[PDB]
């Protein structure tokens, strides 16, 4: 009903699918690099 | 609550904890609040620099302790 | 009556519900992490 | 109050403590005042860096004192 | 008469009421914290 | 999940992990999200400065080790 | 005053102390002047960092002097 | 004649009156604080 | 490629190396990409500060070596 | 269907061609300079 | 003056000291020139930090000299 | 012919007159202060 | 020149030294290019800080040499 | 065909002429100052 962003609910849900893809890709790659860094040196 | 305010003229009463939500009649959150989140991120970074500089916090003295890989 | 933000009073109240949710979530998580940090080291 | 001002021409009298509220006829608070709050946040951070650097304030010398957990 | 901010004089006065509330709240809380800090340590 | 929130009034239930996607009804990603990516870049730079300052990480002590060219 | 200016062509005379107010025909103060005030705030912070670093000014050497509480 | 700022000449002159007030107030207060600082310590 | 994603619901498949170009349906490059180039410039400056601080790189120890003029 | 960027799908694909050109040019030149720097000094 | 320029094609001649004023057909000074003045302010601050750091300039060694009050 | 800045050629030339005034004033004052600084101390 | 590009599809040929000028069909210089000049100013300041820190350049060791006034 | 910058191809080419002039002037002056700096001190 005239959302503040100017996006419809359908647009918002589709975008959120793409955003979740980006977030999870970033999280998984960061987790891999963290495991590798910890193997190299634990930092605690 | 209505606190005493330094040359208020009393046509509009404030009573604010109840009259929050009214800031959003001035601040449009579609244009702000990502900038405000950036402010919060800057605050986060500064308080972290400070805390990590305090003795014992963070990892400046603990890089190799135990359970290594 | 043509609010400065361009939001109606109803929009403002609904948004404030969401904003209070965000604020309180942030406050509670920060409080938990503070309790844990204090247990680890009190800083005074 | 009307203070003397360096080549004012006196058609418009100022009298300002009373004629505040008139700045908001130039500054639209819907577009500003989140930026002004960001300025206030920067001021807050700078005065805090300064004060915390002064001897005795903050937690640089008090990390472990008493009542621990 | 078509003010530069796009606010009417009435809007400007109402906003200034709210702004004075904010300013004075900030001033009073800062004054309290200053008194407490001075009691703890005067800094001059 | 529905967490308890400090003076919520319960007409609008939150239940948020499911009601994400709804932030994008306030935040237009065509105007934001490059700014948010800039925030993420700043975070990246700051965490890297910190980590590279920690002993053993980065290349401050390893510039000439072996297998040279 | 009319100062000599390096390849002015003299159709428009300047005479400026009188012809201030004319900058506001280019600079709209509703969009600027909060940014200009931010510039002034930055100037304020920088001159204060400098002055407080000078010996005797500020509170770096006076934290506990007298009249304590 | 359609000024670049969108202000008329009359608007520009009125604003300049207000701006000169601000400038001179700032200058005079700064001068007072400078005199006080110099009395405290001349810095040259 | 289609990677597994943490509470995706599978009406829209991603397959992204092929479905790049689609970011430009959200990010208008006429308004961004000079800001993104500024981000890249900041990255360039930071990685250069770091690399030039590493021993042997840059010109901190080589200002007068040979072939002078 | 009224994309959020205001670009059509065809505009988006054409731009992406140009963007990939830029990205790959930058990557290849950086790779060359890295090889040269490593030859000069390996940094690990 | 017309300087030789690296793959100019000569339909449009430049001759620029005369063809300044033409930059203002691209740069609207109502939207810029307060930002440009901010750039000039940053330049001013940086050159001042540098000059004040040079021996003899500024007030780092002259805080109490003579004619006190 | 619909210039990119939205200024006409006449507006551009008039503005450039004002801009040259500003530039030259700044240059001349800076030159004076430089001469004074050099007299005080040459810096090379 | 046409360089090989990593998953280009060849409907649009690039040939770019000739097909510059085409960036200005995406980047509007009336809105950019003062920001780009600000980027260039930042680059200028950073390279100057670096160069002035190198031994022999600038005026850190030459403040009083000769021909004084 | 409704370019993303809002410039026509002719506007883009004319602007690029001006931009190339600026770029080359900057490059040539920088090269001169570099030659002078190298003569003064080579930095490698
Ligand atoms: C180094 C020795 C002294 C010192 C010497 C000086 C000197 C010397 C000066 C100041 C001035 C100022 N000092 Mg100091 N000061 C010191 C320590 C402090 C401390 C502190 C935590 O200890 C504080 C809070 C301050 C605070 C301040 C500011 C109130 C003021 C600059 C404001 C300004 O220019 O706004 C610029 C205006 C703006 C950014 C826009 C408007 C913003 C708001 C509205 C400003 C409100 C207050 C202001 C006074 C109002 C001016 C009227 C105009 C109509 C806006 N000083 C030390 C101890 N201080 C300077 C000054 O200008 O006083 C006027 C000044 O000349
Ligand atoms: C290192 C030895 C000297 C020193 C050496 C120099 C030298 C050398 C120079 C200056 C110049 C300046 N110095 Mg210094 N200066 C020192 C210490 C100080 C101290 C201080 C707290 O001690 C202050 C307040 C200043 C202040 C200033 C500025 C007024 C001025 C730069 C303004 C400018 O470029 O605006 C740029 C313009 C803008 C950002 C836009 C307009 C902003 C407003 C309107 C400016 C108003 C004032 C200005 C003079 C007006 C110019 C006219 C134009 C029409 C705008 N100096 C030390 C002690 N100073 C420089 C200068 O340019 O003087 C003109 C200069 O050449
Ligand atoms: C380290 C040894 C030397 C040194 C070595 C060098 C070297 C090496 C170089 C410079 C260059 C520059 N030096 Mg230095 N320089 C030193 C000390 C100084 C001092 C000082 C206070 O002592 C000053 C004021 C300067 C000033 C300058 C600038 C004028 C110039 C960079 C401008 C630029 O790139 O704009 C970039 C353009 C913009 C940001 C946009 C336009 C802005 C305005 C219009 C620029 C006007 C002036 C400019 C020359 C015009 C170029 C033409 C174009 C059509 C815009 N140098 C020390 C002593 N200097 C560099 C240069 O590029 O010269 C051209 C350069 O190569
Ligand atoms: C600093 O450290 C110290 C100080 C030293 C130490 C302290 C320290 O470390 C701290 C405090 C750290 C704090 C960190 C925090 C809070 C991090 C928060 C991170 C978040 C929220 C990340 C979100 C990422 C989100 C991401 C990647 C999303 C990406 C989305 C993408 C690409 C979508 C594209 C797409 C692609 C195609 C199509 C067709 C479409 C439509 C889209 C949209
Ligand atoms: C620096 O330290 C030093 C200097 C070293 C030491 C000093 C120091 O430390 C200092 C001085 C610290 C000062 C700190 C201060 C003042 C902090 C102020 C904090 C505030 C005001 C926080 C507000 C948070 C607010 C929050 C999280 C709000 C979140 C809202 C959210 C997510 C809503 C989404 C949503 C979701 C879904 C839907 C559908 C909708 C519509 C919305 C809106
Ligand atoms: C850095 O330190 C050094 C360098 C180390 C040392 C030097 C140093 O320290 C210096 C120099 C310090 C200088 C400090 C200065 C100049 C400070 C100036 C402060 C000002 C002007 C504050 C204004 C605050 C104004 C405030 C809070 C206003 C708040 C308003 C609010 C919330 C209205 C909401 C609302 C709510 C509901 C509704 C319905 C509506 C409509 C509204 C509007
Ligand atoms: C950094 O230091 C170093 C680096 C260590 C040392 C070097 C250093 O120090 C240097 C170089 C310093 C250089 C300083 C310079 C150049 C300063 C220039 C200052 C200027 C131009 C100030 C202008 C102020 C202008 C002011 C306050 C104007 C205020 C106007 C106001 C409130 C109007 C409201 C209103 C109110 C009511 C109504 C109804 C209306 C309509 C209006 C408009
Ligand atoms: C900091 O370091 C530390 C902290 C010390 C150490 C840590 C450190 O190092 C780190 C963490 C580094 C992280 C780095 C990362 C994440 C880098 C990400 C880089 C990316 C995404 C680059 C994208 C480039 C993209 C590029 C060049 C694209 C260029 C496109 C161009 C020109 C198109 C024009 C055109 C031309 C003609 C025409 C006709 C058209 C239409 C167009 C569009
Ligand atoms: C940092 O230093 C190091 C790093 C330590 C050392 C290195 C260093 O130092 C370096 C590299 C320095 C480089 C410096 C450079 C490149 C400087 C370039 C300066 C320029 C381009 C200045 C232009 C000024 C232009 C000016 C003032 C123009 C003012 C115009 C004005 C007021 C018009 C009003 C008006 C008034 C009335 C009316 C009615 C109208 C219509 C108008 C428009
Ligand atoms: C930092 O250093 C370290 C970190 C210490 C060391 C590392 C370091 O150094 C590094 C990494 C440096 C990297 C540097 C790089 C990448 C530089 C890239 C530079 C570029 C792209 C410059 C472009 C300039 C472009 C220019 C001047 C263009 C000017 C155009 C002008 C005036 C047109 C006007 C006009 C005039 C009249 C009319 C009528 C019209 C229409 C126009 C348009
Ligand atoms: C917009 O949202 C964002 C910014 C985007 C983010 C979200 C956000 O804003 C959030 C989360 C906000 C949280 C806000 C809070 C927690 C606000 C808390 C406010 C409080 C606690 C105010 C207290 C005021 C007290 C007064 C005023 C006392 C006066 C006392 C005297 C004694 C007054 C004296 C006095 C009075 C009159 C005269 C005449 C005189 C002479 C005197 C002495
Ligand atoms: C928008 O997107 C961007 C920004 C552009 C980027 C993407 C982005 O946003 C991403 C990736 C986001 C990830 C978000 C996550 C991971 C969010 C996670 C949120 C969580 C975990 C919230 C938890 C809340 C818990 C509560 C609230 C507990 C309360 C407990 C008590 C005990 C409350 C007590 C209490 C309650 C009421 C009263 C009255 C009283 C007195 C008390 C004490
Ligand atoms: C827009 O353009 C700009 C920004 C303006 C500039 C240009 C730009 O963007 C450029 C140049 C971009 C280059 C981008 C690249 C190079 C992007 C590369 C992306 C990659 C490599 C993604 C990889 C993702 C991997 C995943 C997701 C793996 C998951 C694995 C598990 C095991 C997942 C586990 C899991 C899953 C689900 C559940 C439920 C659970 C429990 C688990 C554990």
């Amino acid at each position: 009903a005239a959302n503040l962003s100017g996006l419809t609910d359908a647009q918002a849900k589709e975008f959120h699918e793409h955003w979740k893809h980006g977030v999870w890709s970033w999280v998984m790659i960061a987790s891999a690099v963290h495991v590798v860094t910890w193997i190299y040196q634990p930092w605690f | 609550k209505v606190p005493v305010m330094m040359a208020d003229e009393s046509i509009a009463t404030i009573n604010h904890p109840e009259d929050d939500w009214k800031i959003w009649t001035v601040i449009n959150p579609a244009t702000w609040m990502v900038p405000f989140f950036g402010i919060l991120f800057v605050q986060m970074w500064l308080i972290h620099s400070y805390a990590l500089s305090l003795p014992g916090y963070g990892f400046k003295d603990s890089v190799r302790v135990a359970q290594p890989a």
